[PDB]
């Protein structure tokens, strides 16, 4: 337990600092002992990786290792990201030293020769090196070749495939933190906020909340974070698709009283011009009717513990504005009107 | 209904009266169906003219009720309807002198004296000289 900590440790530096560009020292000698160590945790996680206090341990270590770093400022280093890259960790190393152009030549023809035998070896007992770094080579293109003759950007976006996966991606680094319990999930959200794009993540997150466990405590915690921050969840209601959100809200019922109010809301700033018979806002970012019109619809089609709730927030908002029955007075009005 | 002091239903009514005038048409002499009206009920004069004169009826209303922003919105198309009735300049400019005074009245005083009947039908003009006010010149004046 205690050998392997300074194993660890000493692995991950060796690891964060391959990808730099200070590599000039570096020989047979050092890619050899980086292999060796390599093959001594790929070995590791094969014997005893599963379901025991070492496991655990061990995640304890990596995790608290990538909260210190965190991942700001000094260097983004992916270092291995999780147990599960224990297994192959000797890939990554070797990726990056193919990529740090620093490297010495005899280096570079030592590591390559240790990769790349030959079928000399085609007999081995371990799944070597060289099969594994072929076999990523055959998914890489299978993938590109999918992406580009067969699939589709689905319209219904928690069925699509993309989006799919950073979904789950983001759902495993909320049950790390969650059982990390060092730092709250809000602050890891509001930390990627602010680095990646926000239109993609939002996206994502819509997706994320409807994936079922897989051990519903992600989505529980997304819920959480998104009720306190409205500014967000200001743009996520105004960026997303309508049927989208008419399932987030079914699925969710402490979304939906907020969500009507910033529907309701957004009604309350149109005025309707009589000369060309549609309402109309004043400023350019406010929804138009069209969309609007859109969003109540996919929620009204519905199932029922979401209808009677919206069409009960709409009435009240029209007997709110005064009781007309005719067009041209109460954006509720018009709106009620268009569902029959 | 107004008369009789109904304000919901006298805005609902004035309501449906705009409406038909501008998501319809009626000089669409096209299809020649009937005895259709040659001339009364054609004329673009009376169109105009009723069209502001339902205006005004309802941003009274809207007045009469407390309103007085929705009412202001009424008068504003009235006058980008018929720009020579002056009926719709007192109403316009006793709600810009009650609320914010100075620059729009005399931008409209301005817009009076760039401006200075024809057939209309008679219902029409007696419906205007009725609802009208008679102290119109005096603050036309002011
Ligand atoms: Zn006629």
């Amino acid at each position: 337990m205690e050998s392997l900590l300074q194993h660890l440790d000493r692995f991950s530096e060796l690891l964060a600092v391959s990808s730099t560009t200070y590599v000039s020292t570096w020989d047979p000698a050092t890619v050899r002992r980086a292999l060796q160590w390599a093959r001594y945790l790929r070995h590791i996680h094969r014997r005893f990786g599963r379901h025991g206090p070492i496991r655990t341990a061990l995640e304890r270590r990596l995790h608290n290792q990538w909260r210190q770093e965190g991942g700001f400022g000094r260097g983004p280093v992916p270092g291995l990201a999780n147990f599960q890259a224990l297994g192959h960790c000797d890939v990554l190393l070797s990726l990056r030293l193919l990529e740090n152009r620093a490297l010495g030549d005899a280096a570079r023809y030592h590591l390559v020769q240790q990769l790349f035998p030959g079928p000399g070896v085609r007999d081995a007992d371990e799944e070597t090196l060289q099969e594994s770094l072929a076999r990523l080579a055959r998914r890489r293109s299978a993938v590109h070749m999918l992406r580009f003759n067969g699939y589709r950007e689905n319209p219904n976006l928690q069925e699509d495939s993309l989006m799919k996966t950073q979904a789950e991606l983001l759902l495993e680094r909320l049950q790390e933190v969650g059982k990390a319990e060092a730092e709250r999930p809000a602050r890891f959200l509001s930390s990627l906020w602010e680095r990646l794009p926000q239109n993609n993540f939002l996206k994502v997150i819509a997706v994320a909340l409807l994936q079922p466990p897989l051990s519903g405590e992600g989505s529980q915690v997304l819920v959480h974070w998104l009720l306190g921050n409205s500014e967000v969840f200001a743009a996520f209601c105004r960026a997303l698709p309508a049927g989208l959100l008419t399932l987030v809200t079914s699925r969710h019922p402490a979304l939906s009283p907020v969500y009507l109010g910033l529907l309701t809301d957004w009604g309350q700033r149109l005025h309707y011009d009589l000369q060309k018979g549609i309402w109309v806002g004043t400023e350019s970012q406010d929804v138009p009717w069209e969309e609007l019109h859109n969003r109540f619809q996919s929620l009204c089609q519905a199932p029922p513990p979401l209808k009677d709730k919206v069409l009960t927030a709409l009435e009240t908002c029209k007997a709110q504005d005064g009781d007309f029955e005719v067009p041209g007075l109460s954006i509720w009005t018009d709106l009620l009107l268009a569902l029959r | 209904w107004v008369q009789l002091g109904a304000q919901k239903v006298a805005i609902s009514e004035f309501s449906r009266c705009l409406e038909l005038l501008f998501r319809a048409t009626p000089e669409e002499k096209e299809q020649g169906a009937a005895f259709n009206c040659e001339q009364g009920c054609k004329s673009d004069a009376a169109l105009q003219q009723l069209r502001a004169a339902a205006l005004i009826s309802r941003g009274l209303e809207w007045v009469a009720s407390g309103q007085d922003t929705k009412a202001l919105q009424d008068f504003l198309l009235s006058v980008q309807m018929c720009p020579g009735n002056r009926d719709t300049y007192f109403h316009l400019l006793q709600t810009l002198k009650r609320l914010d005074r100075r620059d729009e009245a005399t931008a409209l005083w301005w817009r009076l004296e760039a401006q200075t009947l024809w057939s209309l039908p008679l219902y029409l003009e007696s419906y205007l000289s009725w609802i009208r006010p008679s102290d119109r010149d005096a603050f036309l004046e002011e």
